[PDB]
């Protein structure tokens, strides 16, 4: 019926003065734009059809054409920034926001979806959607006593669009908009659907990826315990955004990091630091590095949770990017730690893997490692055991690597290596 | 990361 139409036939039908013919042509366009292979978005735009679809969004008397035009415009807005821009330039934002209040759940859902695509384009279209007043009706759609009464796909689409409204930076979302959205986000973060949980966690991760004031807006809502619980989840689509959010939070003040620790997060890191997925291990080690950059009692919590052996393990064997995060964690630990804590670090076996990593072709990791060795040597001086550490670094082949670094292209690399050999 | 945009099929 409306399958495999030409763009010219669609234009002929939409340009007719017959609402039923216009509806059939719009459905044909929807089916064309839903094609898995090279949907003809640019041809549809060139034909000048976007303004007609936008006008159809306002046909309250013909709900089917509202839905078909909404779907077609959704699939145009799902493409390039230029195609999304073509949708926005047609005046689609206010029309979709008006449709958010439709009595038909599938039309309201389609409007939510379209606004999600538009906002997902970037910060400018996100903020423009916000300025047109989308947040109030979107959140009103979720103002129910129990989210479980809503259709699964409906709730998932609402959660995803809300996450896009929290997404992107340069600039970050308006502070008032974040404050308006956060309570509903917390509620969704306590829902029991894995996709809703994943997207709510990703939204929180976006909101925490910024200055300490943003992190504080999030942490003040009391979501950190729920984030740690989700960090313990079995589904990777949930653990990944939870771990990203926790890492973001520990990039903030030591008190925010202490909220993460107080919620029991460290107890999950034995698994995370051995997780079979490379990215989980990497982000867990990065979180650890930002925790070891904190106070000495926080480093002591890391020690008490038995996590130093796991850092030694990552340093000994892991993807190189995870190993670099581990070197950073070791250098932060040695920078802020007590003498006893650095001694513990050595007793756990950090010297050999660090020395083995000195053979890397990444300047930054070599600087990190040499700085860590310098810190460890300072502690040794405080204990008068620099000779023990020198012997230990020699037996594992470390002195050879540092002597090679004495002749390195980077200035600070050779400076630090020369200083280490000269002074030790 | 979730998709920035989604096509309805």
């Amino acid at each position: 019926g409306t399958v495999n139409w030409s763009v010219e036939d669609i234009v002929k039908g939409i340009n007719s003065n017959n609402l039923e013919s216009q509806l059939q042509a719009t459905q044909a366009a929807r089916k064309l734009l839903s094609r898995e292979k090279q949907p003809p978005i640019d041809n549809i735009i060139r034909a000048g059809l976007i303004p007609k679809f936008v006008s159809f969004l306002g046909k309250t008397d013909c709900s089917p054409i509202q839905f078909e035009s909404a779907w077609a415009l959704t699939n145009i807005a799902s493409g390039t920034s230029e195609q999304t821009k073509a949708v926005v330039d047609g005046g689609a934002i206010p029309a979709f926001i008006s449709l958010l209040a439709s009595p038909h759940a599938h039309i309201s859902e389609q409007a939510v979806w379209a606004l999600g695509n538009i906002a997902g384009d970037g910060s400018a279209f996100r903020d423009l959607v916000i300025k047109h007043g989308a947040i109030d009706p979107l959140l009103a759609l979720l103002a129910v006593p129990d989210l479980s009464t809503l259709a699964c796909g409906y709730l998932r689409n609402l959660t995803w669009t809300l996450s896009n409204l929290c997404r992107n930076k340069n600039p970050a979302p308006p502070l008032d908009a974040v404050e308006q959205i956060l309570p509903t986000l917390v509620r969704l973060l306590h829902h029991n659907d894995p996709e809703v949980l994943a997207d709510s966690c990703w939204a929180i991760s976006y909101l925490t990826d910024g200055p300490n004031e943003r992190i504080e807006m999030v942490v003040k809502k009391g979501v950190v315990p729920q984030l740690v619980k989700l960090l313990g989840a079995t589904e990777l689509p949930i653990v990944t955004p939870a771990l990203r959010a926790i890492g973001n939070i520990v990039t903030g003040t030591d008190e925010q990091t202490q909220k993460v620790i107080d919620a029991g997060a460290l107890a999950v890191f034995p698994s995370l630091l051995t997780n079979p997925k490379t990215n989980i291990q990497k982000e867990a080690t990065w979180t650890m590095s930002n925790i070891t950059a904190g106070r000495q009692d926080q480093i002591q919590q890391v020690v008490n949770h038995g996590l130093v052996p796991f850092l030694v393990g990552v340093l000994s064997k892991a993807d190189f990017k995870t190993q670099k995060e581990a070197a950073w964690a070791i250098t932060n630990y040695t920078s802020g730690g007590t003498v006893e804590q650095i001694v513990y670090l050595v007793h756990c076996g950090i010297i050999e893997p660090l020395m083995n990593l000195l053979s890397a072709k990444d300047t930054k990791i070599i600087q990190v490692i040499l700085d860590a060795i310098s810190n460890i040597f300072q502690a040794a001086e405080k204990l008068g055991e620099t000779e023990k550490l020198s012997i230990m670094i020699e037996e594992c082949g470390g002195l050879d690597k540092i002597e090679a670094l004495q002749r390195h292209e980077n200035e600070s690399v050779y400076k630090a290596s020369l200083n280490l050999i000269e002074k030790y | 990361t979730p998709p920035k945009k989604k096509k309805k099929v």
